[PDB]
């Protein structure tokens, strides 16, 4: 996705549907951000309990 | 190139204060980057890029800091939950 | 598994294996270690005859090789040293700086 | 003194609409309406 | 060299007057006796008696001392001098010793110093944060103040947000034909 | 898992083989944490181009 956007930057603007595809992608990847950060918290208390 | 000089000053200040709790300087920086990254890269070749690698080294140190910090955040949260169970 | 977590990094690491498998020499940058194999812990001797397992060396250790269960030759980035194992006594030493 | 512009290679009609309004009537032949299905001859780009 | 040290090339001359890959390669090929007799040149030897080294050159030891015990290193770290020694000796202990060894050392270590350092860090560095993880793991889960917990909580929250947007900006710096009609001009 | 660790932490302190009894958990969470940083880099690239074409 990074290389496809780095190539098709402005075409993202020209094409409308790809923009909201990106929007839902941002939403879900923020959800995964939260998942991964909670996993890091999991790291924390497991390292405590061990 | 007034924006370039602003970029230079902002980068110098950010390097001097890597752990500044303010957000105005980072947000000005990130608008400036997300608008004019290419012309930024084409401005200069030696001094601006050397400052860029200085700041990037600082930022990578911060990124290295981040995960242990999140772990201690989870430690604090679970200790809070433990205190809640203690009082209940 | 013996899993230390050292902040620094230096690929100048080597290990040698006692022919009976009791102990493992570990040449780490500026340090010699002898690890018991039964538990991956330090070579603890109850008699305490200064046959310790933490030997300081001048440079990064390149090789550590036991010719038998009695003689150990260690080659660090500046020199080489031949030592005994039953007794912690050095016997030989030669230089690698000129060459 | 005179001049000639190369900004308009496809052009059908050049005229004066008014005292100072020119009209340049061009074409976009292939890019707009034909859209002809052409034989694939790929470029080895790598 | 042994005779010169007992009676006390550049290093030998300096020792005689006072009485480093090349230097270690020429002075490390007896060594214990020379070190005992010596106890500049000491810095080079440390570059090239753990209780004596701990009791003792301070920066030279904390950066390049061969033998350095956990108890004295944690005492030196737990001194509140704070001349960047926090980072230096946090790096030194994480370079020298294991996570469980540091855990048990802090188990031995008294809780008053632990609380003092939590207060100091919350008031005014990944080595330091790893050390915070280690000290929380060693104190465990029972004995710890709720108020200090909340102070550390807000401290860590502002720190996680600053690290997050720092990482974001780090990666950020790491980064048809003419229309149907155009309203165009012309020169003469 | 969070509530399990919260309400039975002491038993986990007492048990001798923490790795031997939570190796699978450890693998899952370790791979998630390893996913974290590249994911955040992707987020930065994303919102970069996002704001770029939103303003233009």
């Amino acid at each position: 996705v990074a290389v496809v956007l780095e190539l098709y930057g402005n075409t993202l603007e020209s094409s409308p549907v790809l923009q909201e595809l990106m929007i839902d992608l941002k939403t879900k990847v923020r959800h995964e951000i939260h998942k991964s950060k909670e996993a890091q918290r999991i790291e924390g208390m497991l390292q405590l309990l061990t | 190139d007034h924006l370039s000089k602003i970029f230079l000053t902002i980068s110098k200040s950010i390097t001097q204060n890597p752990w500044n709790e303010e957000n105005l300087l980072p947000l000005w920086l990130k608008w400036l980057l997300t608008l004019k990254s290419g012309e930024l890269n084409s401005i200069k070749d030696k001094h601006t890029k050397k400052n860029c690698k200085h700041l990037k080294s600082a930022l990578r140190s911060s990124e290295e800091i981040l995960p242990v910090l999140l772990g201690i955040q989870g430690r604090l949260e679970m200790l809070r939950r433990q205190a809640k169970l203690r009082e209940d | 598994i013996s899993l230390p977590n050292f902040n620094h990094f230096s690929n100048s690491v080597s290990l040698a294996w006692s022919q009976d498998g009791s102990l493992i020499f570990h040449g780490f940058d500026d340090k010699l270690q002898i690890l018991d194999f039964d538990t991956f812990k330090k070579f603890e001797s109850l008699e305490n005859t200064k046959t310790v397992s933490e030997f300081t060396l001048d440079s990064e250790i390149q090789t550590v090789k036991l010719i038998n269960d009695t003689n150990l030759i260690v080659a660090t980035r500046t020199t080489l040293n031949a030592i005994n194992l039953l007794r912690g006594q050095v016997i030989n030493s030669f230089d690698l700086y000129p060459f | 003194h005179f001049f000639f512009t190369d900004k308009y290679k496809p052009l059908l009609f050049v005229d004066l609409i008014s005292s100072n309004e020119l009209a340049i009537i061009e074409r976009n032949p292939l890019t707009f309406h034909s859209k002809q299905k052409a034989f694939i001859q790929p470029k080895l780009v790598f | 060299v042994i005779e010169k040290l007992s009676a006390l090339d550049i290093f030998f001359k300096e020792l005689k007057i006072k009485e480093y890959i090349s230097d270690p390669g020429f002075l490390n090929k007896d060594l214990i006796f020379g070190k005992f007799s010596g106890n500049t040149f000491l810095l080079t030897h440390p570059l090239f008696r753990n209780l004596l080294s701990l009791l003792r050159l301070f920066k030279q030891a904390i950066v390049t001392c061969p033998n350095l015990p956990l108890n004295e290193l944690l005492e030196e770290l737990f001194s509140i001098r704070n001349r960047e020694l926090l980072l230096d000796i946090s790096f030194r202990i994480l370079q020298d010793f294991t996570r469980d060894s540091i855990k048990q050392e802090m188990k031995k270590l008294s809780k008053l110093d632990v609380q003092n350092f939590i207060e100091f860090i919350t008031s005014g560095s990944t080595q330091l944060f790893q050390l915070l993880s280690l000290v929380l793991d060693s104190i465990g889960l029972f004995s710890l103040e709720g108020a200090l917990l909340e102070n550390l909580t807000l401290y860590i929250d502002k720190q996680v947000e600053i690290a997050e947007r720092n990482t974001e900006l780090w990666n950020l710096i790491d980064t048809r034909a003419l229309p149907t009609y155009t309203m165009e001009y012309l020169d003469i | 898992v969070k509530w399990c660790l919260i309400i039975h932490g002491g038993y986990l302190v007492s048990i001798p083989n923490l790795m031997s009894t939570l190796s699978s958990l450890h693998s899952t969470l370790k791979r998630r944490s390893d996913l974290l940083p590249r994911l955040l880099a992707l987020d930065a690239r994303l919102d970069c181009t996002i704001n770029k074409f939103k303003t233009l």
